[PDB]
């Protein structure tokens, strides 16, 4: 049950993971999660604000 | 997935005014350079890999230093040096605590690692055979040791690790063990409602997470009986949050901590150094 | 015709109008909602009081002066004596609620000043004694609709018994962080030249589906004068700030006899 | 600042910085304000006629309360260091009256604006490190 | 949402906002442009400095008083010491440029006054001696960013040597025509009750494709108080006028050593 | 891929003259033996495998020797012996430095290995329990320790390695961490432009890579508290460049180094031994 | 995810590599790269020089 | 030899006059007097043997063969773009490998003239003009 | 050092006996006048 995944690039390929333990808590770090939605903090407004339009009309 | 590339843009002369906004709305400024200057095309190959929560928290941090000793104890005080108990917390140190407290709530598994060191208390009391340590996790309710060699150390159900001095730092994983759906880093409340005309003391009660938090106890002993040479030991406890989720960001701690709460110290509430002038580069 | 400045909010038998709004905030982009069966915890059929409780309650007004350092409330504490919301809260062990918070402050085209209006999850504040930590009385933590005020000085008590209140130090947001960073929390600004009101819609926020309202405040409401009130004809003028809050999607579990908290 | 506090857990930063200004005078106050970013290596600007040779915006005070000035990413290195450093110096942000603030009678003649900073979507950080902003006695 | 009153202009690293504009003028309905191969004259590959030079430069502000008779500048003279525009201008024999002119003047809803803002091709002005004709020094004709002022009196010099400056007589537009007819030139009005800014976009205007910028000003910029500044609480009040100008579609030919004009 | 085989060739009598050239062009001589002698066919099976950059640099080289001690320190000077800090560099030693300086620019990952040794300072002060070492990488900006047991060693975010004396030499990989697209081995410039009439000192400023380079700090301590017996330790730091690229070859260092720059020493600038005569075999 | 590659010949076959780590920086040495172009240093001339022809014509 | 890497900006950046090599190394008594290059010819002013300078892009002006050298240089750096006022990308070195000789007058002088064209120039980060220190 | 900032050619003396320098048409006006005239001045030719 080997997972083959992309490595993080260095100066100049893939790596293999096998989980040895029956508990997911034993696993190495979660894979890179690039998810983001800054707008829930930077723009949590009820009515859409178009950048090119006046903020207050 | 990469950070934003810059598009090729020239000038404008337009009723479109992306440079103006109204932050009264609760929206941050949104304008980017292409809105207010002429820009070249720049392909951005750079990523935010190292600022993901897993990357930010992906370090074993020291959270406490425990002490235990092994010698022929003839007093109550010296008997209590043969083992130690520690209420598990991240508030004995400041560095991991401050990083966690960017968030109100979290959910993670824990990697715990230990670094165990010894020194001789004295010379001319001979030597000491290599020591084995027991680190016993005592969940809330399980009996706590009152002596280094009492019945509790048989540890039939509590997890224990037996560590041999000089071996690789011992390590184990702990699941997300919270009784809520996440850990609370902050709790604006009390453990019970004090009621009208009750006789229960209201003068010496506490507030916040300290009234409700209990992650149990780490108990440590040297398993060996005493040598003629007294050995003193330090156990450094390391925590790494892994498989991390966090919610509800907070301003970070700006002034020294003075305990387990958010309290501040009167002589340490001036973090800024005054500038000579508002016009100082 | 429709404007970011002009808004009507109706909940139950209550309506708010504003003609000088600045949009509205939905905290973390999430509208409040009822608790789904797939996230539920207590198994008793809940009370959902709907229009009896999910309506605008107007708190006692406070006076904004050139010397004001700011105001705080906790929720649901500020609404604990508000009509049927208060009754449903105290007859049940468990409750959850979202809110519409409407902060009201009008002046004139000749006045100036700016209020930061922040909704803070788990707004834990410092105590006022250095003889103890986390040493705040239930009564001082839960002032109700009167809320509390910030100070620009920290004077912790000589005796532990006299310091069992919040050290609500304005520039440390009463909790050891710099007030300039409070904008990471859901917020609006009432800038008197621009707007006369702030509207924040808050979902339930907690590490649990539902909790003990009489033990635990989910939100702090902070109003800080970021720029002091100024009026050239009278520097000593006062203008009211009025706070109006509607519970939303209220749900209660664990009915019994009524909770009557200690008042001293 | 919140951005400053996050940067002090990293060694390297890159990208554009957004400076948003909120005018908090009376509605009756008018004005034009010049906001400038001068990339480094020349005399730091102390006059409007030097500041206006750099990246700048002329802000007209009015119904739209707030103006955003960008410090676009303009650097020799691909990253700057999160320390005071001549080699990765970022340059100079300044502000001048373009006209002046004008008020009628019965109006405050002194007032304030608030300055905010945030990172743009082109912004990233590298090389996790301990901050100098928290410590404890031993 | 979009309004004739609210505008953003970005050129190079520079942005202008206005919230009280009155549309914008494009002189003679023509946006500036580069010189086409079918209209070209000098044959060397031109320098087109683009964002280094085609950006907003803010001149020293002037003070509008109840007694002000008005202000003039010439272009490209007013920008001759402005960053890389000035360097490109003086390193080349030949240059052409359009402009965005943004004139800024805010007051209050209680102030009154009106500025005529005129862009005048070949703004030739009268000299200040009747002993000679067309008798103006290079230094007095080319004041740079400080520009000049109009007067409501004509006092020509006793001696020819003392009169080598413009007779900038307001009601004759400094050139023997009635100021009331200046509206035949591309213009806006800053009427303080209506607007706080004027925007004029100017194409290159000349009888040639390209010319010697150090010898020849293509445009005059005239600001005349059509209705005097008045403010009831203080008739002696002053409000700034700020002039911000961006070169556009700049093109230079005939590179050599730098031109350093006489300063006396 | 092999080095060049030799073709079978006989003589010539020709207007083709491969023996003559003009090195004024900037071209090296190009002629090979088959151009100027009669050659047999020789098949060349030999390869340049061991002179690839990876092969040339494929060695762990000692770059510094650090010292730390463990004893009861009663003076400031003795307290400073309980830990050490070292600005990371390849200029403390000459051998790896000289190999890297065949090139102007490089890009590589780094394998770091450590060799840790101890001796007793004295006899008749008893013995010492086996020691654990902490090697903490402090990136630029992170707080540097002022004592062996201060808060910095909790290392929540800095990478640390805990090494147990007598265990295998510890080892870790470092990515290419340069803030440029390659490392510069040489930098013909300054960290800032000194400007006309500024008051900033121009009399004690430096030149070149030393003005701009900062790879952070290695901090080392013995984690154990003091024994009666003082123990002194050496930590040898080894670097191996791997996954190597290099650009812009240079003449190698011909005379002794005298510091981090290209400077030379007046008594050591005569590398050649004079020959007796131009005609000496 | 095993790589099988040719060994360097000795006195008188293949070897197997599995990457154990998620970072390429952790990997063993780069595979032998026999790339070369000495002419960029030995003959960096604008106009082609034919060995048999005069260097200067 | 009282300091390392101890060169003033003004001495490092002579402009069009450039500098000269010497066949002697005479380091200063006082650190303040030695803040210039030790441009020692046979060590190429940098501790390597001048005979190995041919690993760098080069031509030879051999008076019997040619009267000019032409080198076309790309931008070379560890970065796409850099601070020109802080950092020189290239050195230009002219070394007499074989001394000038002229039988009728051993003291004769002949000019060397250096003519350089920038190519594919590109600039970022416009502001006010940099005016470097001249002392 | 002033001359070399203008249009110029570096002439190497050799087997090719002759070198051509151009004064390319660089003028404000489309024509210059065939008289001495400041307005239609043509500039400066020098040699070093
Ligand atoms: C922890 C500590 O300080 N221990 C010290 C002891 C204690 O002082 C004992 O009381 C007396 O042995 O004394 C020493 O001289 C010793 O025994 O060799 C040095 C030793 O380091
Ligand atoms: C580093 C060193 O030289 N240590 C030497 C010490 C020191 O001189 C102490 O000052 C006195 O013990 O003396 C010895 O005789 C000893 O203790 O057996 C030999 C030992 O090698
Ligand atoms: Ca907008
Ligand atoms: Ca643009
Ligand atoms: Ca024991
Ligand atoms: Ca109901
Ligand atoms: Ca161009
Ligand atoms: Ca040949
Ligand atoms: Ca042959
Ligand atoms: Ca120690
Ligand atoms: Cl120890
Ligand atoms: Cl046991
Ligand atoms: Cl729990
Ligand atoms: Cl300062
Ligand atoms: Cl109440
Ligand atoms: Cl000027
Ligand atoms: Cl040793
Ligand atoms: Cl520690
Ligand atoms: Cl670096
Ligand atoms: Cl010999
Ligand atoms: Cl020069
Ligand atoms: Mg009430
Ligand atoms: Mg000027
Ligand atoms: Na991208
Ligand atoms: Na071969």
């Amino acid at each position: 049950g080997a997972q083959v995944s992309s490595q993080k690039v260095g100066a100049h390929v893939n790596y293999t993971t096998i989980n040895y333990y029956k508990d997911s808590a034993s696993n190495a770090a979660s894979k890179l999660d690039f998810s983001q939605d800054p707008s829930k903090f930077t723009e949590p407004v009820k009515d859409i604000m178009i950048k090119t339009a006046p903020a207050l009309n | 997935p990469t950070a934003q590339s810059t598009p090729l843009t020239s000038g404008v002369n337009s009723q479109e005014v992306p440079a103006l906004t109204a932050v009264e709305t609760g929206a941050s400024g949104q304008a980017v350079p292409s809105d207010v200057i002429e820009t070249r095309h720049v392909v951005n190959y750079k990523t935010r890999s190292e600022s993901t929560l897993e990357s930010f928290f992906g370090r074993s941090a020291c959270v406490t230093i425990l002490e235990v000793e092994n010698f022929n104890a003839t007093t109550d005080a010296d008997r209590k040096k043969q083992f130690t108990t520690w209420a598990i917390t991240y508030t004995d140190t400041v560095q991991l605590r401050r990083k966690l407290e960017f968030f109100t709530y979290s959910r993670f598994d824990l990697e715990m690692t230990f670094v165990i060191t010894e020194r001789y208390y004295a010379s001319n009391t001979g030597h000491a055979r290599n020591q084995v340590y027991q680190l016993m996790y005592i969940p809330p309710g399980a009996p706590r040791p009152t002596a280094w060699d009492d019945y509790t150390w048989q540890s039939s159900s509590n997890p224990s690790v037996f560590y041999t001095y000089g071996s690789a730092p011992p390590r184990m994983s702990i699941p997300y063990v919270g009784i809520a759906n996440a850990y609370s880093h902050f709790y604006d409340g009390f453990a019970r409602v004090p009621l009208k005309d009750e006789t229960v003391d209201s003068g010496d009660t506490y507030y916040g997470l300290v009234t409700i938090n209990d992650f149990g106890t780490l108990a440590v002993r040297v398993v060996n009986e005493y040598n003629p040479a007294r050995i003193t030991s330090k156990i450094r406890v390391y925590m790494k949050p892994k498989h991390v989720r966090c919610w509800c960001p907070r301003p970070p701690r700006a002034v020294p901590y003075r305990g387990e709460g958010v309290d501040f110290k009167q002589d340490s509430i001036t973090p800024l150094t005054a500038v000579e002038n508002i016009n100082t580069f | 015709g429709y404007s970011d400045r002009v808004r009507q909010i109706t909940l139950g038998n209550s309506t708010i109008t504003t003609q000088e709004a600045a949009n509205a905030v939905v905290a973390y982009g999430e509208w409040p909602s009822y608790l789904d069966d797939k996230e539920a915890n207590p198994i008793d059929a809940p009370t959902e009081p709907d229009v009896s409780s999910n309506r605008f309650y107007t708190l006692d007004s406070v006076q904004w002066k050139s010397t004001s350092r700011g105001w705080w409330w906790k929720l649901p504490d500020a609404l604990k004596d508000m009509g049927m919301f208060g009754q449903n809260m105290y007859y049940h062990y468990l409750g959850r609620s979202g809110y519409t918070v409407h902060v009201q402050c009008n002046a004139s085209k000749f006045h100036q000043g700016a209020l930061g209006v922040f909704a803070i999850p788990e707004y834990v504040m410092a105590c006022n004694t250095e003889a103890k930590t986390s040493y705040v009385s239930y009564v001082n933590a839960n002032p109700g609709e009167k809320g509390g005020v910030f100070d620009n000085a920290y004077n912790p008590s000589a005796e532990a018994s006299e310091g069992r209140k919040f050290a609500a130090l304005d520039y440390l947001l009463g909790c050891g962080v710099l007030a300039g960073n409070a904008f990471v929390y859901p917020h609006q600004i009432i800038n008197l030249r621009t707007n006369n009101s702030a509207t924040l819609v808050l979902p339930y926020v907690n590490s649990l589906a539902i909790d003990c309202m009489a033990k635990h405040n989910n939100w702090g409401l902070v109003i800080l004068p970021l720029c002091k009130l100024d009026y050239a004809p009278n520097s000593s003028t006062e203008i009211p700030i009025t706070v109006t809050i509607a519970p939303m999607f209220t749900e209660f579990n664990g009915l019994r006899n009524i909770t009557v908290p200690a008042t001293q | 600042t919140m951005l400053g506090e996050i940067l002090n857990y990293y060694t390297h930063w890159t990208g554009s910085l957004r400076f948003t200004f909120l005018f908090c005078g009376s509605m009756m106050a008018t004005g034009k304000i010049l906001l400038s970013y001068s990339p480094p290596g020349a005399k730091p600007p102390t006059t409007r006629k030097d500041a206006m040779l750099g990246t700048h915006i002329i802000w007209d005070l009015g119904l739209q309360s707030s103006c955003t000035m960008l410090a676009p990413w303009i650097s020799n290195t691909v990253y700057r260091r999160c320390i005071k450093d001549d080699f990765t110096e970022g340059g100079y942000i300044t502000c001048f009256y373009q006209t002046r603030i004008v008020v009628p009678s019965g109006t405050p003649t002194s007032m304030f604006m608030l300055a905010f900073v945030s990172a743009c979507p082109d912004f990233s950080v590298r090389l996790l490190r301990d901050t100098n902003h928290i410590s404890q006695r031993t």
